[PDB]
């Protein structure tokens, strides 16, 4: 007994349409199952039942369609407080498998970031590590690509980025990477570069700085 | 009325044991089922484990058997979930929830599966103590100015105890301010870097001191942003 | 009542049925007709009528109805693709849900292939999920097919329980059978009209007759073969038929 939901995952659309969640379940049809929704930073709530039949409080924009193997969770007319992820659970049985997640985005006008490069601070070349930034301010194509270069080598598996929830007031995002060396193996290298893929530039911005240069 | 409270969750090292807390209000908490659940920060969600109304039925999940087991108060509207043997792997938020509709299990179907009133967390990580944060001020620059405005900030990195917090100004800059997710090294300890953007014409000229207060430990610094020399 | 996977069957027989009775009586929350519109029972004839009863849910009421599946109509109680009859659904929360849970209405939730229309299935064989045989004991993938409603008098609608009643009229091949009731008004002697004596239809006078009809018979006729009398219902008293006035 092991079964298994699908979802398409990580969808967007704008404000007042129409969206579409189908949840393929696995074999040994089942009977019904569920819809939650989880606004990050909280819990997650029931929106309905099995197959359909929504509960109490729902603005009722909501519906289900459950007839044996494939489930289709449906909202029409959408709201701009109605942005979360959307995970169901199907039951009737040992293990009650889940789905995967649908992340919401709404849609904005493609924005090309603000670049900025951070040399290592002084004291922390003293600890003896050398943390080199690299900042991308503002952007709705969250599918930017960040490549380091040290004196033009492409640089891979010393950086790790992490990127902002979707900006409330002008909905883009703002993305942060940071590129970790030790003080020794910097001071091997000059130039430090920081090159910027986006689909709001025509073509990759870098933004470089040359070690021990005021 | 009907919520839930939980607590009992940290930070531990690996191999250890603990021992949580679900407690319930409102309704008659021994007629209802007990869910456990659980997701990986940034994965989905899990079910974990239930049991009946006290009916000794616990049907686990995979790997969980032989190191978690399930034990609720009837009589105190609690429920405790105790694992042992931690694999430095299973560290999460933990959620509790309410079931009226299994099958060998609760008698009777009553009312909807899953109504999700709990929360905690639990971090099962070697940093054990509170690393303090070390902070470096990231100079506004040229190859961060572009026109009109140009981007400063502070990288606060290596702690361990997961909430720190980075204000501008004590509190005064909320345009442009933004500070991005702290990041997990492999060290184990934790780092993340705070940025705003501010007029170009203004590099130097007004105050910028982020302060760095760490709330585990008792870590208050302000640093002051220049430009580079 | 009974059961959802022992639904009863009443077969309704040669009668007088008078669907307007339910069809008004505003205490059902659901009546719904198939095969015929509601207004227009009072007015047909069937062979069989055959009335179900059992015990469900209160949103377990869609699924009673051509074409639909769910744990009620894939293994409890189908009903045909052409259905003919009417289903007919009321609350009865106070009647059938006890404080501490009724356990004693059961549905059965597992079984090997869905129900073929009207078939009912009261076994209690170990389900089997998994392939592992089971041997008549509980355990994983072996499970008990039967499961209780716990109705609690505090629980919101839609899980309440809603008492069913589903008609279906069926037309085999006989001579006939129940119907709709008849309506009669009075009796207006002396006066060129237009009546309808279960089946006899005709223009005329009618008057008190002193003709002895034998203890069988209904109307009487003429030589050269036209009605002029006929007995009535209600009474059961000779009445001549004359002729209007034409000239
Ligand atoms: C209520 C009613 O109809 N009563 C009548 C009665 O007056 C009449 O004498 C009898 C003749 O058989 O039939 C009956
Ligand atoms: C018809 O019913 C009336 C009462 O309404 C009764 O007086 C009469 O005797 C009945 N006649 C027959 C033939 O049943």
């Amino acid at each position: 007994d092991i079964q298994m939901t699908q979802s398409p995952s990580s969808l967007s659309a704008s404000v007042g349409d129409r969206v579409t969640i189908t949840c393929q379940a696995s074999q040994d049809i089942s009977n019904y199952l569920n819809w939650y929704q989880q606004k990050p930073g909280k819990a997650p709530k029931l929106l309905i039942y099995d197959a359909s039949n929504l509960e109490t409080g729902v603005p009722s924009r909501f519906s289900g369609s459950g007839s044996g193997t494939d489930f289709t969770f449906t909202i029409s007319s959408l709201q701009p407080e109605d942005i979360a992820t959307y995970y169901c659970q199907q039951y009737d049985n040992l293990p009650y498998t889940f789905g995967q997640g649908t992340k919401l985005e709404i849609k904005r006008t493609v924005a090309a970031p603000s670049v900025f490069i951070f040399p290592p601070s002084d004291e922390q070349l003293k600890s003896g590590t050398a943390s080199v930034v690299c900042l991308l301010n503002n952007f709705y194509p969250r599918e930017a690509k960040v490549q380091w270069k040290v004196d033009n080598a492409l640089q891979s598996g010393n950086s790790q980025e992490s990127v902002t929830e979707q900006d409330s007031k002008d909905s883009t995002y703002s993305l942060s990477s940071t590129l970790t060396l030790s003080k020794a193996d910097y001071e091997k290298h000059k130039v430090y570069a920081c090159e910027v893929t986006h689909q709001g530039l025509s073509s990759p911005v870098t933004k470089s700085f040359n070690r021990g240069e005021c | 009325q009907v919520q839930l409270v939980e607590s009992g969750g940290g930070v531990v090292q690996p191999g250890r044991s603990l021992r949580l807390s679900c407690a319930a209000s409102g309704f008659t908490f021994s007629s209802y089922a007990m869910h456990w659940v659980r997701q990986a920060p940034g994965k989905g969600l899990e079910w974990v484990a239930v049991i009946s109304y006290d009916g000794s039925n616990k049907y686990y999940a995979d790997s969980v058997k032989g190191r978690f087991t399930i034990s609720r108060d009837n009589s105190k509207n609690t429920l405790y979930l105790q694992m042992n043997s931690l694999r430095a792997e299973d560290t999460a938020v933990y959620y509790c929830a309410r079931d009226g509709q299994a099958i060998t299990m609760v008698q009777g179907v009553i009312g909807p599966p899953f109504d999700y009133w709990g929360q905690g967390t639990l971090v099962t990580v070697s940093s054990a103590s509170t690393k303090g944060p070390s902070v470096f001020p990231l100079a506004p620059s040229s190859k961060s100015t572009s026109g009109g405005t140009a981007a400063l900030g502070c990288l606060v990195k290596d702690y361990f105890p997961e909430p720190v917090t980075v204000s501008w100004n004590s509190g005064a800059l909320t345009s442009g301010v933004h500070t991005f997710p702290a990041v997990l090294q492999s060290s184990g300890l934790y780092s993340l870097s705070s940025v705003v953007t501010v007029p170009s014409s203004s590099l130097g000229t007004q105050t910028y001191i982020c302060n760095v207060n760490h709330k585990p430990s008792n870590t208050k610094v302000d640093k002051k942003v220049e430009p580079k020399s | 009542f009974a059961s959802v996977y022992a639904w009863n069957r009443k077969r309704i027989s040669n009668c007088v049925a008078d669907y307007s009775v339910l069809y008004n009586s505003a205490s059902f929350s659901t009546f719904k007709c198939y095969g015929v519109s509601p207004t227009k029972l009072n007015d047909l004839c069937f062979t069989n009528v055959y009335a179900d009863s059992f015990v469900i849910r209160g949103d377990e009421v869609r699924q009673i109805a051509p074409g639909q599946t769910g744990k009620i109509a894939d293994y409890n109680y189908k009903l045909p693709d052409d259905f003919t009859g009417c289903v007919i659904a009321w609350n009865s929360n106070n009647l059938d849900s006890k404080v501490g849970g009724n356990y004693n209405y059961l549905y059965r939730l597992f079984r090997k292939s869905n129900l073929k229309p009207f078939e009912r299935d009261i076994s209690t064989e170990i389900y089997q999920a998994g392939s592992t045989p089971c041997n008549g004991v509980e355990g994983f993938n072996c499970y008990f097919p039967l499961q209780s409603y716990g109705f609690q008098p505090t629980n919101g609608v839609g899980y309440q329980p809603y008492r069913v009643v589903v008609l279906s009229f069926e037309l085999l091949h006989a001579p006939a059978t129940v119907c709709g009731p008849k309506k009669s008004t009075n009796l207006v002697k002396n006066k060129c009209v237009n009546f309808n004596f279960n089946g006899l239809t005709g223009t005329g006078v009618l008057t008190e007759s002193n003709k002895k009809f034998l203890p069988f018979q209904q109307f009487g006729r003429d030589i050269a073969d036209t009605t002029d009398a006929v007995r009535d219902p209600q009474t059961l008293e000779i009445l001549d038929i004359t002729p209007c006035s034409f000239g």
